[PDB]
Parts: structure tokens; sequence; C-alpha cells
């Protein structure tokens, strides 16, 4: 496999470029936060007498 | 649909260019050369 | 790992150039800084090998150093205080009255 690409450098360049292209496209629509969603659910009940 | 209308139209052209670049890359990998893929890309108008 | 097996062999085949003969000596200020560094690392490697031999023949020294490091590791893991998440300066203050 390494031997396979030693002779097809253009093919390896294409693989690298495709990877990079996918990630550049991914970043444009990626959400940015401070932390991931981490708070657990909380349900509160209220009643009056 | 009036609210939806605005977003739909603008994005379309960009995907064609994106597609064209990927087609070129896959062709270049297939032919082990950066040149020949042009001979293929040039036929695109013939279809349309 | 994927990159190392696909991209980097290709670049090693294409970007590196073959010239390690006797023909080419070179003098430059930058060149001097690398020849000195190579000599230093050769000295370091020889010293490392000699130390490895002398640690091999000395079992007591090795075992003692090893034991000491483990003991200090245990003691320090006891002594270090704990916490959850560091406190930041988020630019707001809340007062309770
Ligand atoms: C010794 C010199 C070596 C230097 C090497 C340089 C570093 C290489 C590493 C590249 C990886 C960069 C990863 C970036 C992550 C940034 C995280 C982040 O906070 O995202 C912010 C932002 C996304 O949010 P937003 O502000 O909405 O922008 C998107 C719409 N424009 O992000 C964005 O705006 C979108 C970002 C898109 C990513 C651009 C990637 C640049 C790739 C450059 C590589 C070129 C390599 C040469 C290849 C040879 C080709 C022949």
């Amino acid at each position: 496999m390494a031997q396979f690409f030693i002779h097809r450098p253009i093919f390896a360049w294409v693989i690298a470029l495709v990877i990079m292209l996918a990630g550049i496209l991914t970043l444009t629509k990626m959400p940015i936060a401070q932390y991931p969603t981490i708070a657990p659910p909380t349900v509160t009940i209220a009643a009056t007498y | 649909l009036s609210l939806e209308e605005r977003e739909s139209g603008a994005q379309a052209p960009f995907l064609y260019a994106l597609s064209l670049l990927i087609v070129f890359l896959c062709l270049a990998a297939l032919y082990e050369s950066w040149s020949i893929p042009f001979s293929v890309l040039l036929v695109v108008p013939l279809g349309v | 790992l994927i990159v190392a097996l696909t991209f980097t062999p290709a670049l090693c085949a294409t970007i590196l150039k073959q010239h390690d003969p006797n023909k080419e000596p070179s003098n430059n200020i930058f060149a001097r800084f690398f020849r000195s560094f190579n000599n230093g690392f050769d000295r370091m490697s020889h010293s490392y090998q000699n130390g490895v031999s002398r640690m091999l023949k000395g079992k007591i020294f090795s075992g003692v150093l090893y034991a000491v490091v483990v003991a200090l590791l245990v003691f320090l893991f006891q002594k270090l205080p704990s916490s959850f998440l560091p406190e930041e300066d988020q630019g707001v203050v809340m007062t309770l009255v």
C-alpha cells in the first residue's frame, strides 16, 4: 500500500486534498460552543394552598 | 412559503463549482496526471 | 497512521532530492549551528549508551532508583489537593443581599 502510493503521488495528493476540502466545508457549518451540552434535565413542580 | 423563498435560491450555483473541483481531483487521481482531466471537463457543455 | 502510509511515502519519493556523495562540502553560519548540534547529540547518545550499560550491571542502583520514584509518586498523589474545574474571570459579579 505504501509501495502503491510511492508511484502514484498524484493519487495521494488527491486523497489529501479531498480530506482537507471536506473539513474546510465542515467548519463553515459547525456549531461553536464553550462546552458540549452537559446540564442534566430539571423539572420543577409548583402548587399553592 | 414566502419566508422560505429567500434562502433557497442563493446557494445553488456554489454546489456546481464544488462538484467541478471534486470531479477534477478524482479524474486527476484516475489518470495520474493533472492535465488530462481537462479533456474530460470540456465536454460538460455538450450535454447541457 | 493513514497519512503516514499514503501521503508521506509519496512526498518522500518526490520531494526529497538525491545528493549525499563525497562531492559536496558546504560552509555557512547556519551550517555551523547544525554541525555543532549533531556533534552534541552524538556525544549525548554515547553517554546514554554508557549509562545504559552501567545501569545494567548495577542492579541495586536501578532497583533503588525505581523504588524511590514509585514512593515519591505515591506520596505526591496523596499530597496534591483536589478540585473539579478551574475558576475563571468571566467579567461579572453577583451580590446576594
Ligand atoms: C510552518 C507553517 C505551517 C502552518 C500550517 C497551518 C495550520 C494547518 C492546520 C489547518 C487546520 C485549521 C483548523 C481551524 C479550526 C478553527 C476552529 C474555529 O474556531 O473555527 C472558527 C471558524 C468557523 O466559524 P465561523 O466564524 O462562522 O466561520 C465559518 C464561515 N466563514 O473557522 C472558519 O472560519 C473556517 C475555517 C476553515 C479552515 C481553513 C483551513 C486552512 C488550511 C490551510 C492548509 C494549507 C496546507 C497546504 C496544502 C498544500 C497544497 C498544495
